[PDB]
RNA sequence: GGACCUGGCGGUGCUUCAUAUCCCUCUAGAGGAGCCUGUUCUGUAAUCGAUAAACCCCGAUCAACCUCACCACCUCUUGCUCAGCCUAUAUACCGCCAUCUUAACCCUGAUGAAGGCUACAAAGUACGUUAGGUCAAGGUGUAGCCCAUGAGGUGGCAAGAAAUGGGCUACAUUUUCUACCCCAGAAAAUUUAGC
């Protein structure tokens, strides 16, 4: 990370880390905290 | 009850602050919940009468589960000890179980 | 086996039954509480086997009697506010500088929060011994950190990782600002 | 316990140090939750504790926030607030009160405690350097 | 189906649980009431579920259980009521009573009771036509010179239409340090938010953010909007307004200020004038905002 | 063969109305101009080709002597690592879209088939399918090539016509420039959508 940054300096539901289908499945069951569908 | 009663009639099984505004680590908590539910359902096969309740206060992790009275109490105690220790060393946090035995499935209605 | 609620007297010591935060136990709670949207010509579901009552963060371990009996024992850990400081008028007189710092309580394995390092120092310039030139220089030097309406200078430090380091940085910033405001350069002559 | 009672109890050791105590002008405890009933119950608990410990408390309700996001299938998140300003409390009283109310923080509720300590000017700044 | 023994037991458990809850809350069980039950259950078991019936409840078993069982004859077999064999003894007894009162009179905001709750009162299923006949008899009784017993009898069968929308909240009249009476109110239009203070006496001076209204609102449309409230109730030039508006644009700010002034002016006008303003749309928040 | 009962009419026409989708009604475009372009045809030994992979140096933009694909000549090999391959198969399966097929009782008729309503009341009450598409925001397998479906050198490959579809620009007097953020001065038919 540091090494690659140094040279450069000189010059879907990824929010929850779930598959987009799965987030629906979890949220419908009420499993996610505070995710109420409206 | 249908999903559109999650805040009207139904509730939330898992309860954590991570998803709130400004709070972090929501995805981490969700991944922990996924594994925890799989591991409970596999460590108590055909025993859980209804879904778990995964509460978290501070670093605590309460699994308030509801099971049946079909297995012997010795097996329940052994599984409680095993799963508690396994999860406490899994997440490096003080996990705990609150099994609630019921005579049978508590049916609400019929669909 | 029979629930132990049958053995509980009507004059029991409830705090001993729920000493700490514990989930709803229908075999331990001696209440005929029901909850659930009733079906047609039906009643709300009973407590035994109710997952919805198990989902509530119940306050059974915190009853008024329990709260009083706890905070009566916790009095030994307290000190007394200095009676001389009767109102904010004397607080802004005897203790000019106000240091604001924040702590965050989330739920998880990690207690770290990146926002707990911020420190905010607030001091009224009228409490500092600055002459006319000194106050002019300090105000022009700080810029927007000084609010003319309130006469307050607000120095917010968050550069350092920890909080003690940010507090020390804020103190050092105030120290320099004062000393370099009380200094006139050869350049400063011809304003 | 009708007869069998503990004869004596080990009170915890609280030693009065010599170092002077910290003084807090204000202490704002902002509690955030997905449920208004939990926040109301926690408000009652915290207020009762504050009255009994002699701390001066004032409660209000900052505005609720809503996060709406669509994946059509639409989801929503509620964030409700309750702000408890304690005033004119020393370091030890504030510390013990916070320990109590944070150990008794209900499920799904986070806290943001802002402490405004009172301090004096450094002796370096009392007079200019000569 | 709930047997009477079951309900008896549940009454017993409710009573013991009531004393238990009274012990837990520290209140005196002797005077502990149902409102106390509701409040204590709400505190102990917090629930923000919107459906009030989905929240925790500990009610007296009489209100929860729909168990009903009425015996119509004794051990000897003789029915208690003289109209038993009609099969609708309650309904026909009521009709008989109404007809008797009508005979006696002949010798000398609210709604009618709806069919289902009439059945509930009678505890007997009845059709549409017999309900219509009963309502016709009640109307005939009203037409005659009903005396006391008659009109409380009819009032037994008339519910209350509690939908009176004339419930605008009249702001209390406050007094400034100079002793002048005034009233403060708020208003909102789109993102514009306004707060107006209307004085009881004035010369028609409106100050918007400390600026005269003709200078703050160059466009005549906004000035007409500011006119609309006072002109509608014939008091132009009789009040002073000091308002503060923030956010939104020219038209949104004008509308918010109009709403605020109307709501503050409600204090100094009559109830009839308040209703006239309400029917003119001067006291309703406009809910139309930008859509996603 | 006489009389009667239930019908069904996969029914057929009219009459009256409910008569919403869709027209008509309203608003703004599109027909002009200049470019780049998709398709089709014809051409060459060759490919007209593709830049999470070139060039740029206001904005953009063409080949670039690029590069992978292609044509014609060749070369490397036990080699990278028991190597290597942007090969095939959903005509292998799931995943996802789309096609099509698809109760009791009581009365009446002489106890016949059978029938039972009037409110100012007269018997009525209780899944499969497909040589389907999609392996670009998803997976599990199955086979191919392995002195070549792998790795390299040399050169070559530049394309034209219409008929149609789309995209990018400016298109003004209710305009434009300055000061201001609204009382100033100067200039000059078809057809697609929506409510
Ligand atoms: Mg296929
Ligand atoms: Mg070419």
């Amino acid at each position: 990370a540091d090494e690659r940054l140094r040279i450069n300096s000189l010059r879907v539901k990824r929010r929850w880390r779930l598959s987009r289908i799965v987030f629906r499945h979890l949220a419908d069951h009420g499993q996610l905290s505070g995710i109420q569908r409206a | 009850h249908a999903p559109h009663y999650i805040a009207h009639r139904k509730g939330w099984l898992s309860l954590h602050t991570g998803n709130l505004d400004g709070e972090d680590h929501a995805a981490e908590r969700t991944v922990e919940d996924v594994f925890l539910r799989k591991f409970m359902w596999g460590t108590f096969p055909g025993c859980l009468a209804d879904q778990l309740v995964l509460k978290r206060r501070g670093n605590q992790l309460e699994i308030c589960a509801v099971v049946l009275r079909q297995l012997s109490p010795h097996k329940y105690y052994f599984l409680v000890g095993y799963s508690e220790t396994l999860l406490s060393y899994f997440y490096k946090c003080p996990v705990r179980l609150h099994l609630q035995t019921v005579p049978s499935k508590v049916v609400y209605k019929y669909l | 086996l029979p629930p132990r609620t049958e053995k509980m007297a009507v004059d029991q010591d409830w705090p001993s039954v729920y000493p700490v935060a514990a989930p709803f136990k229908p075999s331990a709670v001696p209440l005929p509480v029901r909850m659930g949207y009733p079906v047609k010509k039906g009643v709300p579901m009973a407590k035994e086997g109710n997952l919805e009552l198990l989902k509530i963060p119940n306050f059974l371990h915190l009853t008024p009697v329990a709260i009083k009996k706890h905070c009566e024992a916790l009095k030994d850990f307290c000190t007394e506010w200095p009676a001389a400081l009767d109102s904010d008028e004397k607080c802004e007189k005897h203790f000019p500088i106000e240091i604001d710092s924040t702590d965050y309580v989330s739920s998880g394995p990690s207690v770290r929060n990146p926002r707990a390092r911020v420190v905010v120092l607030r001091v009224k310039l009228s409490s500092l011994n600055l002459d006319d030139h000194a106050k002019k220089k300090l105000i022009k030097l700080v810029g927007e950190r000084y609010c003319k309406t309130t006469d307050v200078l607000t120095i917010k430090t968050d550069r350092c990782p920890l909080r003690r380091q940010n507090y020390d940085y804020a103190v050092y910033l105030l120290t320099v600002l004062y000393h370099e405001s009380w200094n006139t350069e050869e350049w400063e002559k011809s304003k | 316990l009708h007869v069998d009672v503990p004869k004596d109890l080990t009170k915890p050791v609280v030693t009065i140090s010599d170092e002077p105590d910290i003084l807090y002008k204000r202490l704002s405890v902002l509690v955030k939750g997905h449920d208004k009933a939990v926040l109301d119950s926690y408000e009652y608990f915290a207020v009762l504790a504050a009255k009994e410990l002699g701390i001066s408390i004032k409660v209000h309700e900052p505005p609720r926030k809503i996060e709406r996001f669509t994946l059509r299938v639409q989801y929503e998140m509620r964030t409700l607030y309750r702000c408890l300003e304690l005033e004119h409390l020393t370091g030890s009283t504030a510390d013990v009160y916070l320990e109590y109310i944070q150990r008794n923080l209900p499920e799904g509720v986070a806290m943001e405690v802002t402490k405004t300590q009172l301090e004096q000017l450094p002796e370096h700044i009392k007079e200019p350097i000569w | 189906t709930y047997t009477e023994d079951f309900i008896k037991k549940q009454i017993e458990e409710f009573n013991i649980g009531k004393r238990h809850l009274a012990n837990m809350m520290g209140e005196d069980p002797e005077t502990f009431t149902q409102e106390d039950i509701d409040r204590a259950i709400a505190y102990l078991f917090p629930s923000g579920l919107f459906e009030k019936r989905a929240r925790p409840v500990m009610k007296h078993p009489e209100q929860i259980f729909p168990r009903q069982r009425a015996i119509q004859w004794g051990e000897d077999g003789r029915p208690f009521h003289y109209l038993f064999y009609t099969g609708k003894q309650s309904y026909y007894s009521l009709m008989h009573d109404v007809y008797g009162m009508l005979l006696n009179l002949e010798k000398h905001g609210s709604r009618w009771l709806i069919k289902e709750e009439l059945e509930e009162m009678l505890v007997e299923k009845l059709s549409d036509l017999d309900y219509m006949q009963f309502i016709r008899l009640l109307e005939k009784l009203l037409t005659s010179q009903c005396g006391a017993a008659e009109e409380e009898f009819v009032q037994r069968f008339r519910r209350s239409v509690t939908l009176e929308s004339k419930k605008q909240l009249i702001e209390p009249v406050q007094y400034d340090e100079q002793g002048m009476a005034f009233s403060k109110s708020e208003g909102k239009r789109k993102t514009a938010k306004a707060e107006a203070i209307v004085y009881k006496h004035g010369s028609g001076r409106i100050k918007v953010n400390g600026i005269d209204y003709q200078l703050y609102f160059p466009i005549t449309q906004d000035r007409e909007q500011l006119m609309f409230p006072f002109h509608f109730v014939d008091r132009l030039g009789k009040h002073d307004v000091t308002c503060t508006v923030s956010g939104g644009g020219r038209s949104a700010q004008a509308g918010a200020i109009r709403l605020a002034m109307a709501k503050a002016l409600c204090s100094f006008v009559t109830e009839d004038e308040v209703e006239w303003m309400r029917q003119a749309g001067l006291l309703t928040t406009d809910p139309r905002v930008r859509e996603r």
